[PDB]
């Protein structure tokens, strides 16, 4: 039909609402700001619960993510990580993920973030330097989403700006592509 | 300036009742992430448990969901002092201008629409009337069971009262001499009938 | 634009897969006896889910009528003239699968009253009635041929596989002109 | 119009059932009663069918999906999204397709009254035991049957 | 490969729960599309078989009817050749729905339709709830072949299956007989 640039563009700028970046960082921000208050800190398995945090967004997103672009259902690793890449992002964070380190025959790859709205200005505690992830609801949807895909993943953060590594990848590592269902009538 | 879609900001700020409640749970379905077990469970149950879970817990997380609501407001207070530069001072002891700020732009900010008309009592307290809720807009059981919709859907009232309560911080009065209620006491008076049949009210109390 | 064609005997079961495209030879021969199988056992389905609205009450016994186009054809046999027919004709499955329109191709259906059934797969994606109305003359053309060279033959036994030249040539004639 | 629309989820089970009766807009359309189930599991199965022979005898790279599958009575438009979520309608034929009006129930209808409706579940088949289709945990959200009934009337 | 010159439609009818699923599934081609029992009634099997030089393929379809499938369940057999009634010799109730089964395979399929009768999981000598000579002797009362299998037991199905097609063969194969030019210059002779 017509490039995933120009969906992307069509979709962004004239079928959303809008509003301050700043406003959402805010919330995020509240959100991981109590989680760290009212748990003693165990920075070790906070992750943990953002990470269901962020599947059960993610689960649900997706069914508004396919109402909207309405592709078909993606099948092979190259066409999952540019749809990712290109559309999924750019409706609802606008933005761009960059696409490198791409692993053996094609299983695995890592989105770049290059800019972060969920992490627009935090300066960590010293004792989270080397802990804490702050951004775990990010893969935490994308898993959630490719659930309802059908399609398996292993995803999780390699390096974070935050935490003081130069960029912020997530390794998002399929693990096998789980089929449809059938009625079990005997 | 740069934007974030209206749809997930709204979906986020609606799904703090299940994460709420869930704490609790780990204060107080198994799946593999990469090589430990971690366990994952829904938000319409967790809604459900709160629902009917005993009136401690209940009291539990809605001061837990306030405590939320009033770091959203009480920091998003500074940056809208900053943006929008209103006419406020510091310890205004005219109510009636922070709560015309309140109405004009931190809800403008959050919200899409400006909220409705307000009552005045120009002595003690004020009331902030909305109609229709952008937020719940979209939430319903069953064809009868309306009762049950109204007294289960009641933590999702407190995350705008903890806005409040935040705003009015760090704008003077202190999280001691304030306190605000929120009910479906107001009634449709000529409004088209949207989805979710009653409006909402906000009873704000400052000596 | 029809790239292929198969036709199933009474029960099930090719008995046809002349298959009329450059070359594609995507698909196997053994898993087409699937494909009219199911085929068949869909338009068995289908029959019992007429909603009740007009299971009770059809009262549409004037739209099975079929108007004639007139040379869908080409430009004979045992028939004789410029065309195989002239006058228009009637439906015989009223509430059988008729079509199955696809974003790439579209399997139109003609079953005869005896029970035969006729399936035209076609490239080509025409309101999705006139399709219809140009796809029951062609497919009664490939019916008439059939009845001409498959049944006046001597080493067929009934409702097997076809294996002849005249009809297959005669069928690949009826195709190219038919674009 | 249209005679009778139906929603079907990932897990091979009906989630959604409705049909109508004569051309009275408040018509006699029983919602969600039990006698559809018989008549429903049979729809699914034709239509899983159909779309396998789709899949299967497709070419090009695109996996092409089944639109409307129309027979002498009435012909059945069907929209499939990649979340395992098929729509299908009954209808006369009186027009060329209702892939619009599927589009827009999927995109104003089921997504903005289940999906943003935090207190309603989704994935309705829960614990094992009905993933592959002998459950019944259908829809009940009275905003999602006032609104569809609202957007359906006048379409009979 | 449209090599076979004869096809037969051969059901393998039988009662749910008997293991037929599990019958079927040693002697297969398998391949393409599976588990269509539930999709509308029926699965498919294929085989190609030598029968003094004329190709034969087999259509095996397992029909299956559970509580909603009435019509067409009886309808799938509109021109059925042949017939595979599988009972398990582990419980009298499958045994006795043969009579009902055979009833309704002469009514509705085609006239003088080939029969046979397979008992599968005959390994089971635990609960042999039916006697191999009280089958046979319902066997005898109808014309129709018998048989009972075992994983263990092996190729009796099988042989069983190519007499059953060689016998069918010689019921529905019509006899078929496999049946200088001048070259030179030529001078027309019309008036
Ligand atoms: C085949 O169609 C694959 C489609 C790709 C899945 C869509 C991913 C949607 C989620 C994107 C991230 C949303 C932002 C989460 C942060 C709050």
């Amino acid at each position: 039909s017509r490039s995933l640039k120009a969906m992307g563009e069509e979709i962004w700028k004239n079928k959303t609402e809008k509003i301050n970046t700043e406003l959402f960082t805010l919330t995020y921000g509240s959100i991981v700001a109590q989680l760290c208050q009212d748990y003693e800190r165990d920075f070790n398995k906070v992750n943990d619960h953002l990470y269901s945090m962020g599947y059960n967004i993610g689960c649900r997103l997706i069914e508004d993510f396919l109402a909207r672009t309405a592709l078909p259902r993606c099948e092979n690793l190259v066409k999952t990580s540019e749809v990712l890449s290109k559309c999924a992002f750019k409706i609802f964070l606008n933005i761009t993920p960059n696409i490198t380190n791409w692993s053996h025959n094609k299983d695995t790859f890592s989105l770049i973030l290059d800019e972060n709205p969920l992490a627009d200005f935090v300066e960590l505690p010293m004792d989270a330097m080397k802990s804490l992830w702050y951004s775990n609801i990010l893969c935490g949807v994308l898993k959630g989403s490719l659930e309802m895909v059908q399609l398996d993943c292993d995803v999780w953060f390699v390096s974070d700006i935050l935490r003081g590594d130069s960029q912020t990848e997530i390794k998002v590592k399929l693990n096998r592509i789980l089929k449809d269902e059938i009625p079990i009538g005997e | 300036l740069p934007k974030v879609s209206q749809s997930v900001y709204q979906m986020l700020l609606n799904e703090m009742v299940p994460l709420a409640m869930g704490i609790e749970r780990q204060i107080s379905r198994l799946k593999i992430e990469e090589h430990h077990t971690v366990d994952i469970i829904r938000s319409h149950n967790l809604i459900h448990e709160l629902y009917k879970a005993d009136e401690e817990e209940k009291e539990k997380v809605l001061a837990r969901l306030r405590n939320i609501g009033f770091q959203i407001g009480l920091k998003l207070s500074e940056l809208l002092i900053f943006s929008n530069n209103p006419n406020l001072k510091f310890k205004e002891m005219d109510l009636l201008l922070i709560m015309k700020f309140i109405c004009r732009d931190v809800w403008k900010q959050i919200f899409g629409k400006q909220i409705d008309n307000l009552k005045t009592n120009h002595r003690g307290t004020f009331y902030l009337l909305d109609y229709d809720y952008r937020p719940i807009q979209s939430f319903s059981l069953e064809e009868d069971a309306k009762n049950e919709e109204l007294k289960m859907i009641e933590p999702f009232l407190e995350i705008p009262v903890g806005i409040i309560r935040g705003v009015l911080s760090s704008l003077g009065y202190s999280s001691e001499e304030v306190i605000c209620l929120a009910s479906f006491i107001d009634r449709p008076t000529d409004r088209p009938k949207t989805a979710f049949p009653k409006g909402v009210s906000f009873h704000v109390q400052v000596t | 634009a029809i790239e292929t064609i198969l036709v199933i005997n009474k029960s099930g079961g090719l008995i046809y897969q002349r298959n009329f495209t450059n070359d594609e030879q995507k698909l196997n021969s053994n898993e087409y006896l699937i494909l009219a199988s199911t085929l068949h056992g869909v338009f068995a389905i289908a029959s019992q889910l007429t909603p009740k609205a007009l299971q009770l009450t059809q009262q549409t016994n004037i739209e099975n009528t079929i108007p004639y186009i007139p040379y869908v054809g080409m430009s004979l046999g045992s028939f004789k003239g410029d065309d195989f027919f002239k006058e228009p004709f009637t439906n015989w499955n009223k509430s059988g699968l008729r079509q199955l329109c696809t974003d790439q191709f579209t399997m139109f259906i003609y079953q005869t009253l005896t029970g035969l059934k006729f399936v035209a797969i076609s490239s080509s994606v025409s309101t999705s009635n006139l399709a219809i109305q140009i796809a029951d003359n062609f497919l009664r053309k490939v019916y008439c041929l059939y009845s001409d060279y498959v049944m006046k033959d001597p080493s067929y036994s009934m409702e097997m596989p076809i294996r002849s030249n005249l009809f297959d040539e005669k069928v690949k004639k009826m195709v190219e002109n038919l674009q | 119009g249209i005679y009778s629309f139906w929603i079907f989820d990932r897990h091979c089970n009906c989630i959604f059932d409705r049909e109508w009766t004569l051309a009275s807009n408040s018509a006699s359309g029983t919602i969600n009663s039990k006698q559809n189930e018989e008549d429903a599991k049979l729809l699914y199965g034709m239509i899983f069918s159909l779309r396998s022979i789709t899949q299967k005898l497709s070419k090009g790279s695109v996996k092409n999906d089944i639109r409307s599958i129309s027979t002498g009575k009435y012909r059945v438009h069907t929209y499939c999204t990649a979340s395992g979520l098929w729509f299908v309608l009954l209808s006369d034929f009186k027009q060329q397709s209702y892939t619009q009006v599927l589009q827009y129930i999927y995109s104003h209808i089921y997504v903005k009254y289940v999906s943003n409706n935090l207190l309603s579940p989704y994935d309705f088949a829960e614990n094992e035991n009905e993933m592959r289709g002998q459950g019944t945990r259908k829809i009940t959200n009275r905003n999602f049957i006032s609104v569809l009934e609202s957007f359906l009337a006048p379409m009979v | 490969g449209y090599d076979y010159d004869y096809l037969f439609k051969i059901v393998l009818i039988g009662d749910s729960g008997v293991g037929k699923s599990n019958l079927l599934s040693r002697f297969t081609t398998d391949e393409f599309n599976i588990e269509s029992k539930s999709t509308i009634g029926v699965e498919f099997a294929t085989r190609t078989i030598e029968v003094e030089n004329k190709k034969i393929k087999a259509q095996i379809w397992d029909t299956a009817g559970q509580e909603r499938y009435r019509a067409i369940t009886s309808a799938y057999y509109r021109g059925a050749v042949g017939a595979l009634i599988v009972y398990d010799i582990s419980k009298s109730s499958s045994y006795e729905n043969c009579n009902h089964w055979l009833t309704e395979l002469r009514e509705n399929a085609d006239d003088n339709v080939a029969v046979g009768l397979i008992g599968n999981k005959s390994d089971l000598a635990h609960l042999r709830a039916v006697p191999t000579d009280e089958a046979k002797n319902f066997a005898m009362e109808n014309q129709m072949l018998f048989t009972e299998t075992s994983a263990l037991n092996s190729d009796n199905v099988d042989k069983a299956f190519r007499e059953l097609i060689v016998a069918i063969f010689q019921m529905v194969s019509k006899h078929q007989v496999d049946l200088g030019a001048p070259k030179g210059p030529t001078i027309s002779l019309t008036p």
